[PDB]
RNA sequence: GAUUAUUGGAGGUAGAGCACUGUUUGGACGAGGGGCCGGUUACCGAAUUCAGACAAACUCCGAAUGCCAAUUAAUUUAACUUGGGAGUCAGAACAUGGGUGAUAAGGUCCGUGUUCGAAAGGGAAACAGCCCAGACCACCAGCUAAGGUCCCAAAAUAUAUGUUAAGUGGAAAAGGAUGUGGCGUUGCCCAGACAACUAGGAUGUUGGCUUAGAAGCAGCCAUCAUUUAAAGAGUGCGUAAUAGCUCACUAGUCGAGUGACACUGCGCCGAAAAUGUACCGGGGCUAAACAUAUUACCGAAGCUGUGGAUUGUCCUUUGGACA
RNA sequence: UGGGGCGGUCGCCUCCUAAAAGGUAACGGAGGCGCUCAAAGGUUCCCUCAGAAUGGUUGGAAAUCAUUCAUAGAGUGUAAA
RNA sequence: UUUGGCACCUCGAUGUCGGCUCAUCGCAUCCUGGGGCUGUAGUCGGUCCCAAGGGUUGGGCUGUUCGCCCAUUAAAGCGGU
RNA sequence: UCUGGUGACUAUAGCAAGGAGGUCACACCUGUUCCCAUGCCGAACACAGAAGUUAAGCUCCUUAGCGUCGAUGGUAGUCGAACUUACGUUCCGCUAGAGUAGAACGUUGCCAGG
């Protein structure tokens, strides 16, 4: 359900997946976070599912930040029809993440609770993940 | 259907002579829209914003200030 | 607060740098007033222990060849994906 | 001063830039050789096409 | 003309970044509507700020390489002009940069290279496009390339050091587990660790809301002294409630090894399709697999050796020197 | 013309695709032209943004008026560069 | 094994659907066989595992593939060629 | 060799703040008779003066406060090659941007007075 209020161009090139994370690789707002380890697209429904599963386990407790927004639309032809009569209609919205990228941050809750909630979130996602804390030293 | 199948004929813009070569007294040096490159010594500026040499010599691209560039021609021979 | 350092010779290539990082070492620089700029290597574990005992913003009297220099940490390049340090800049406060 | 160059690998399956560099060095067939004095230009040609040649001082 | 070296120059890609454009996440701040009498209270949209993110049609920045050209220097041999004669305008795969498609197609459309087309030979089991390499002709001569050396079937059942125990090798994934190696960090102990024996399990106390009574348990606890070397207004089996023996403790015996993290290399499961073993090519292999090194040998129409045609560029020896 | 048909399109200009020279395809992604001007042309002199608050008769809160920052975010007949 | 996408063989011809006759293979098991768990008292049933040896009906309305119904059956399996 | 006039250098030159100065110069200053002028106005321009001031502009000095410039080392990306098919690895070369240390509160040519 997350998406932008408006975009200049509705149809865009599909992004690139090679490389490492340009930014967003450190927890800044909270105490604990879920870092990505592989590359993929996240489709704006996966985020919702993970946020719900991570919220209800904390039971209106701490605080959760989503460090990711799907800015990029992707198209789809509805029925498998002939190739090439123009580009299709928008179907959803995606964000691209590369290894190093932080996806979710949490604070105001214990470490074990954070671990379990982020595990439940990770099982709703198409990418391998890893629990991490604030950097020191 | 679609409604995006249009484009214009590409115009052959850009540099036509290089820094350091000899040229004659009416040769074109740089075709562009507006002034990416300004004219300098013995260099003109046409109605199409085209840059041309007034005299025969070697062509030198050089800066103008902090963020601008020009061409010049010098008659050493 | 008594670290050691070995001076890197000239023209370290990618391969030797990553061999040095496969080993427990890490590249570093020392600059500031009192000395010229020198490129060295340091043991990651010993550097971590010194930081644990002294603090992030603390002084270290580390040894460079013949002499010793009081020095503070300016910046450090860190690899969050495998949680190891990959470069460290030292600033001579004197 | 003097270098013996020898073409060890063939020139086919390779790009035209490398082919023309090999031609400029004076090599035609495989295991053919040439003698030339040492200059940084010759060294640049060699460094371009080193995966195809073998060089020795002589 | 071509390649390289040294120089000069045009340019805005990859990457980075947020200084413009737009998109976005938290947080503050205080102003306008607002909840009210023209106002408090909360909530809205905007501005300014703090820190973080995004971009083919954003750029304060900005490569590598390619492009143009030089008094240009070194090696090579093309280049241009005019004219006679053509054929061609169905292209294919591979690798890489991209659009499209569904980060599908032996798909389709462009760009940069190679090969086939029009290219035999050796390897990839067989296999136009993959790897090696370009066949003038003889030879029962030799050196190598890619790929290989148990038998099929030429060459190491070679040396040295390890890993694996599944025939992995010789079909994938999310996830799940120990099965072993390696690298660190760190803690556990003759004041005897880690199992396991048994020896204690409490009580004023469910004290209180006392909830179907409940006295480890409708669910909120108030979760206090401690018989004691040592135990909890009960870890915990429980429980209609109790019955609770210990996994809350320790002298006692055990008399010596012991766990956590990370990171990592190999392996296991997940793993079902149809004529007949059925992708190691087959036999068969625990090295004849994998990994790292070293040294030998094999291996092509490649190179060399010997002889022979034919023709071209020079000397002008037109020899046929070199090709 | 990813068989043909129905549908759509057929010339020109500007961006992106386009891989930092130029060029470069698709029934790839976005938009415009088929003019206008006797001053909106030539020359000589002069002049210089919005927006923002500030604050006030008016007040649309902002129209006009006034001080200061603003870096072209002003404006440039007509799309985009 | 579907509906499709591509357009690689075949347009100097590769027989289209049902049904009959005749089979053959796989297992992702309809019956029979053996087992674990059960919110399995027994009778039974549900789910999962092993397993492919054999067997797996006749009629009405349907061109009908498909489907509904009548009566049985230990069962009236799903697919490929 | 102080000031001024006029030119060349990518703001290392600017912006901001603080402190001093003046009839050799510079300027605010007085007024609209005349030249000339303001889609109103001597605000501006132009004209005639020098009563007054250093306040402002301008000059000098101080500060790295904002802006500007900015290495070293390291990284990303990438040419070539070799593994290979992994959202890759390895070797060689070029070495970014950002950030950090740091620099800088201008250099200088010609001319006349002084």
């Amino acid at each position: 359900m997350l998406l932008p209020k408006r975009v200049k161009y509705r149809r865009q090139h599909r992004p690139k997946t090679t490389g490492r994370s340009k930014g967003g690789n450190y927890v800044t707002f909270g105490e604990f976070g879920l870092q990505a380890t592989t590359t993929s697209w996240i489709t704006s429904r996966q985020i919702e599912s993970a946020r719900i599963a991570m919220t209800r386990y904390m039971k209106r407790g701490g605080k959760v930040w989503i460090k990711i927004f799907p800015h990029t639309p992707y198209t789809k032809k509805p029925l498998e029809v002939r190739m090439g009569a123009g580009k299709g209609a928008v179907e959803g919205w995606i964000a691209v993440v590369k290894p190093g990228r932080i996806l979710f941050e949490v604070a105001g809750v214990s470490e074990e609770v954070a671990r379990e909630a982020l595990r439940l979130a990770s099982h709703k996602l198409p990418v391998k993940t890893k629990f991490v804390k604030r950097e020191e030293l | 259907s679609t409604k995006n199948g249009r484009d214009s004929e590409s115009k052959r813009l850009g540099a036509k002579r290089a820094d350091g070569q000899f040229v004659t007294g009416g040769s074109i040096l740089y075709r562009q829209r507006g002034t990416k490159i300004y004219p300098g010594e013995n260099v003109g500026r046409g109605g199409d914003d085209t840059l041309f040499a007034k005299i025969d010599g070697v062509v030198k691209f050089e800066r103008k200030g902090r963020d601008k560039k020009q061409v010049s021609v010098y008659a050493v021979a | 607060a008594s670290l050691k350092s070995i001076i890197r010779q000239g023209k370290q290539t990618r391969s030797d740098l990553k061999q040095l990082r496969k080993s427990g070492k890490v590249p570093a620089v020392v600059y500031g007033y009192g000395t010229k700029n020198v490129s060295v290597k340091v043991d990651e574990v010993e550097f971590i222990k010194v930081i644990r005992e002294v603090g992030r913003n603390g002084v270290i009297e580390l040894g460079v060849g013949s002499k010793t220099i009081k020095v503070m940490v300016a910046d450090y390049q860190f690899d969050p994906l495998k949680n190891q340090i990959t470069h460290i800049d030292f600033l001579a406060i004197n | 001063a003097k270098l013996q160059i020898t073409l060890t690998r063939s020139v086919i399956g390779r790009p035209e830039t490398q082919r023309k560099t090999v031609e400029a060095l004076g090599l035609k067939k495989t295991n053919s050789s040439v003698v030339v004095e040492d200059n940084p230009a010759i060294r640049g040609q060699i460094n371009k096409v080193k995966h195809l040649v073998t060089v020795e001082e002589k």
